[PDB]
């Protein structure tokens, strides 16, 4: 509906452990950031009645290098396309190149299903930095960073309103993920109006071989009915909570969701799960609002 | 030496052949019997799971996860470098030079998390396959060679030649290698201008030494200048020889 | 620039370079004292150093035979007149250092 | 109610410093820890962790009321500007830093210099022999501007102390110039100079008057 | 409580000295190690590494109580002024030096000289032959001021010893003038001269009275 | 314990000498090696390298106990006054010289 | 200064320069003894050296024929009157060194 192009430079997005880092990040990082900063501004109760309005949703961090990128379809293609049958060694060595691929181009969303295999474009390299502490037994730690290159940018698709544009205006000067108390999260928001005439297949009604993204999460009333005959991949996303009145900061429960680009068969619903381990004066919200692409 | 350590991950490259359909050469024999394909895994399991303990003896390292696919050898780099290039030599004679091999040696710091320590050394494995299949990745992702050009050129008559034709010069003599490495990198923007500056460093070392010692330094000047203007891939070989010599004797 | 300096210096006459790096320890150092001053100030201020730098080349062409055969071949006096800009003056400083490196490689 | 105060300035290095980076792969022409650079290009950069770990230590020794011992547990009047994992009144840091990138390359190549990092020869005297351990370091060049932006934001409660917060930040900027910023700065390697110290707003919710 | 004492002075080199520089490229007419300078420009400057290592060596032989053997482990009465990596009572040093830069170029060009450095010819006699090893060095020009600023700061504990701290610093300044400063200075190359020795305050916390 | 002895004197040249200085460019009327002077001004000065190299040579031939051959390795009774790059008992010298500058310009003009 | 000194010196009469660099070893050293003293003191103090420096040029133009043909062409006596400032006096010292370099460039 409306994409928000933003580029990163020397950022950090861990996945499992603080020392490790990935080029992208899950969709729950953006939703858990605007709600945390809404209380500091003075409108936490205003955004609570907006996220639960069905039409309001968010997208994952997709690369943008002279064109929007989309994840590869999980399980596609099937066992029918061999792509130039020459030898069993040449066909087997090129099948892994598509497995290590991260995102596909906007113009290759239709040619990949017909029979085409190629190596993903080199977006950025994983670089790490070292730190220590002199007045504490000389201890040290290692953390990784993400330095984009070759004009590597990202974009998130949301809904146009007169309240969301002001909440994200301060996020570019406040950090986003990783070591926020250093400067690993500052970016620049490039606002736009017209997205693209091809990337308008986002629907949530009919079910014609759709594809769920942004880590799907089925509802209790529709789990196995949409899980049978599908392609998915279980991941992992958790960590310690961040509150201001606990004196302990309890651990959030595990929420093994899916991956960006899973192909099911029917249309889900999307709910908001509440993470309450012991007791908290507030409520740890979560995204869990997957979209669908016509493919 | 230094107080660091290196991690190597020797992994077999090609695996779809010699198991599915690769024994065909004559229409007489079928070359598709299950027994002919089952003896391939048994013949290589004795070298990657049994012969590893015998070949790693009398060394300052310890093999971990000695399987038929990927291994994990950790320890001091004083013996890992002499074990990675040596293990492949025994595999070529066992296979008559029909199966390639690739790996990657990368040093790290002390008291570091093993997560990124074992993940950064694994990224060099995938980066050592952009050319074709018989490549290698040294300490970084820029040293992309063919592995066979190391023990037959770099480790043969390049890295060894410095150990007895430059060891006589110490302290004062070790004030020129740190600059020659920088000249080997700045070659795209500074092409013809860098060639003229190379003729000056070759004369500063010969003039600043003993008169009787000049007899030893008589062929290193011509061999070092020829290795700079001959091939683009040959220019990167001098950066590896000058780096392993500094890590040898120092501190 | 650096292409015509590898073949013109080799083309000489009698072998065994009699001139060493000891009798030329002034004209090679005064040119380095102008490259660092050209990047700090303008070119219209250093008009007095350019006039004195040219005299050093002509003064040495009459006291030693190993200098006349180098100025007339490398065209040292010709390059001192074409310069007029700050960027052009910096090119003459780099061209002089190229003739010194190749002079010690073939001889000394 | 909610403003975004950005302290944009240019750090001018009047003396070449030396900060040990990661491993030795971008500058293997030395014997000790080199200076961290950019993994894509080849420009000497400085991380943002060195700006917070040094300014907080030199500031917590004059505006304190108790002998410190461990971080995030000394002088509550200034603990809300950096971070604290113990007090419930504040957790986040209201002073977001940024990696200062060398933006002096737009006019440095026109003058014609050596490169980007030099090599300095140093040693030691054991008072019993001559030269001992002929080591060497890798310092930084002189005259190199940087992009330093200090982000400051209020959180509603920040009302009857905004004017007092500017006194600590302004005093901390001039205090860093009178001290080394790097490694082995006891002989005179650091000593920065904040040039063009100005402050502007981005969101627009607080007037500018306390510029200097 | 916390003051900043800066010893601003002008080092007047009455005799050209020589300090072993890095790469031999300041002049394409030398043969040995020249003098380290600036990587960007080419102005003869002196580093601060030769000031702390020489002032402490010439001072720890009169204000000590035990024969030294290794650095950073001799005379505890002055170890807190420079630094010690072994004592747990203190680690950082309270005497920050500064790389003195040549600021005499504002009036040197008006007189009209040759350049900035000279080449002195030296050799040796083996007492059996004539000239042996025709080498050469590179000294510095005479009459060249420098910016020397000694940054001093207290840490609350500096209370009942401030008057004793200035006695060692003042004695070390006049003692350095009676000895060479640099390498190969046994023939009379160093011998500095601190001109206009004054001390001012920048932070504003300690009164000035012991100026001289 | 630790004292500073300075032998302040005035060297009066009763005979004009000739010491081969640096490059032959102090005047456009010479052809051989002139005399080293000052790079900034133009006053005839004598360095301190010629004083240590001459006083030690003429003194090590009367206060010695063995025929010398190489410098810094003859007569241990006087090696501690100048210096020795081989003995482990001492390395620095206790006789710091000084480049003598001509101070007779106050009345020569 | 240096541009007009390469064409005026060549324009002479009979070839083979009879005047050598040995008979001019006084007037070329007195000018160097004034340039170094002008940077230490002022110009109003060295008023006695300027008067004595002019007499040496006229005294040489009467004892040798190789001097009259050089003063009237290079305008040596004319430049000694236009000078009046410290910066102007330093220009005449650099102009005299230029005529010596180009003198040995063609002969000796
Ligand atoms: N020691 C072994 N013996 C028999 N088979 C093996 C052994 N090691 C691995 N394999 C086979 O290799 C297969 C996995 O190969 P893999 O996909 O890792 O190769 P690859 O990484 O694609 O090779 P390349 O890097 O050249 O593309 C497994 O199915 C397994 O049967």
């Amino acid at each position: 509906y409306k994409l928000y192009i933003m580029t990163f430079q020397n950022a950090h997005f861990g996945s499992g452990t603080l020392d490790s880092s990935k080029l992208t990040f899950s969709a729950d990082r953006i939703f858990s950031a605007l709600v945390l900063e809404s209380l500091k501004m003075g409108k936490l109760d205003a955004f609570l009645a907006e996220a639960n309005q069905d039409k309001f949703t968010l997208t994952d961090a997709f690369p943008f290098q002279f064109g929007p990128f989309l994840p590869k379809p999980i399980g596609y293609p099937k066992h029918d396309q061999i792509d130039q049958s020459v030898d069993v060694k040449e066909v087997r060595r090129q099948a892994k190149l598509s497995k290590k691929l991260q995102f596909l181009a906007l113009e290759n969303v239709d040619d990949y299903l017909n029979g085409e295999l190629f190596e993903n474009e080199e977006h950025a390299v994983i670089d790490t930095v070292t730190k220590n502490q002199p007045h504490k037994d000389g201890n040290l730690y290692q953390v990784a960073t993400t330095r984009f290159s070759n004009d590597t940018s990202l974009y998130v698709i949301a809904n146009e309103s007169d309240l969301l544009n002001e909440l994200m205006s301060s996020l570019q000067y406040s950090g986003l993920g990783g070591k926020r108390s250093s400067g690993f999260g500052r970016f620049e928001l490039d606002i736009q109006n017209i997205p693209l005439e091809l990337s308008d297949r986002l629907t949530k009604n009919h079910s014609d071989k759709v594809m769920s993204l942004t880590t799907a999460l089925p509802v209790d009333a529709d789990l196995e009915e949409a899980m049978e005959d599908g392609h998915y991949l279980l991941t992992k996303s958790s960590g310690f909570a961040f509150s201001h009145a606990t004196n302990e900061n309890y651990r959030k429960q595990d929420l093994y969701k899916f991956a960006s680009g899973s192909t099911f068969s029917k249309t889900f619903e999307g709910q908001i799960v509440d993470v309450r381990p012991l007791d908290f004066p507030h409520a740890v919200l979560n995204y869990a609002k997957p979209l669908f692409f016509k493919l | 030496g230094i107080k660091r350590l290196a991690v190597v991950r020797l992994d077999v490259d090609d695996l779809g052949a010699a198991f599915m359909a690769g024994f065909s050469r004559q229409g007489n024999g079928q070359y598709s019997t299950l027994s002919r394909s089952a003896t391939f895994s048994r013949s290589m399991s004795l070298f990657f799971k049994v012969y590893i303990n015998q070949f790693a003896s009398d060394k300052k390292l310890s093999i971990i996860y000695a399987g038929g696919d990927d291994v994990f050898a950790i320890g001091s780099w004083q013996d890992i470098i002499a074990f990675t290039v040596e293990l492949r030599q025994n595999f070529i004679k066992w296979t008559n030079g029909k199966l390639t091999l690739s790996a990657g040696i990368g040093l790290f710091a002390d008291k570091t998390p093993i997560s990124l320590m074992a993940h950064q050394t694994g990224e060099l494995e995938e980066a050592a396959k952009g050319n074709e299949k018989d490549s290698i990745s040294l300490f970084s992702s820029d040293y992309t060679f063919k592995f066979d050009r190391f023990i037959t050129n770099v480790y043969d008559d390049k890295l060894e030649q410095i150990r007895y034709f430059f060891n006589h010069q110490d302290e004062r003599g070790k004030n020129f290698i740190y600059k020659l490495i920088e000249l080997l990198r700045n070659y795209e923007s500074e092409e013809k201008m860098n060639v003229a500056r190379l003729a000056y460093y070759l004369t500063r070392l010969e003039e600043l030494t003993d008169k009787d010692e000049r007899d030893k330094f008589k062929q290193f000047k011509k061999l070092f200048f020829k290795w700079y203007t001959n091939n683009e891939s040959d220019r990167k070989e001098a950066e590896l020889a000058l780096l392993l010599y500094v890590y040898e004797i120092r501190k | 620039k650096a292409e015509r300096a590898i073949s013109l210096l080799e083309k000489d006459n009698k072998g065994n370079y009699l001139l060493t790096t000891s009798q030329i320890r002034k004209l090679l150092s005064l040119c380095s004292s102008l490259y660092d001053r050209s990047k700090e100030r303008k070119f219209d201020e250093l008009i007095n150093d350019v006039s004195y730098l040219r005299v050093q080349f002509v003064y040495q062409a009459g006291r030693e035979i190993a200098v006349k055969d180098l100025i007339e071949k490398a065209q040292i006096l010709e390059a001192l007149k074409e310069i007029k800009d700050r960027e052009t003056l910096q090119r003459f400083c780099r061209y002089m250092e190229a003739l010194v490196a190749y002079f010690k490689f073939y001889g000394g | 109610t909610f403003a975004k105060i950005k302290f944009s300035a240019q750090i001018r290095l009047e003396t070449g410093l030396h900060i040990g980076g990661s491993d030795a792969f971008a500058a293997i022409g030395a014997i000790d820890s080199p200076v961290i650079k950019d993994p894509i290009t080849n420009i000497p950069i400085i991380p943002g962790s060195s700006l917070k770990g040094k300014m907080r230590t030199l500031l917590a020794k004059v505006y304190n009321e108790k002998v410190a011992e461990k971080p995030s547990d000394d002088s509550d009047i200034l603990s809300r500007l950096f971070g604290n994992s113990k007090d419930k009144r504040f957790k986040m840091g209201r002073l977001i830093f940024r990696d200062a990138f060398l933006s002096n390359a737009d006019e440095l190549d026109s003058l014609g210099v050596r490169s980007y990092t030099e090599v300095k020869f140093e040693n030691t005297i054991d008072r019993i022999t001559a030269e001992a351990n002929p080591r060497q370091i890798e310092r930084a060049i002189r005259n190199s501007t940087f992009d330093f932006e200090l982000i400051y934001e209020i959180t509603d409660e920040n009302e009857n102390q905004v004017e007092e917060d500017f006194k600590v930040i302004r005093d901390g900027l001039k205090l860093l110039e009178l001290d080394y910023l790097g490694g082995s700065g006891s002989r005179g390697y650091g000593k920065v100079a904040f040039e063009k110290l100005k402050a502007t707003t981005v969101f627009g919710n607080y007037d500018v008057k306390t510029l200097n």
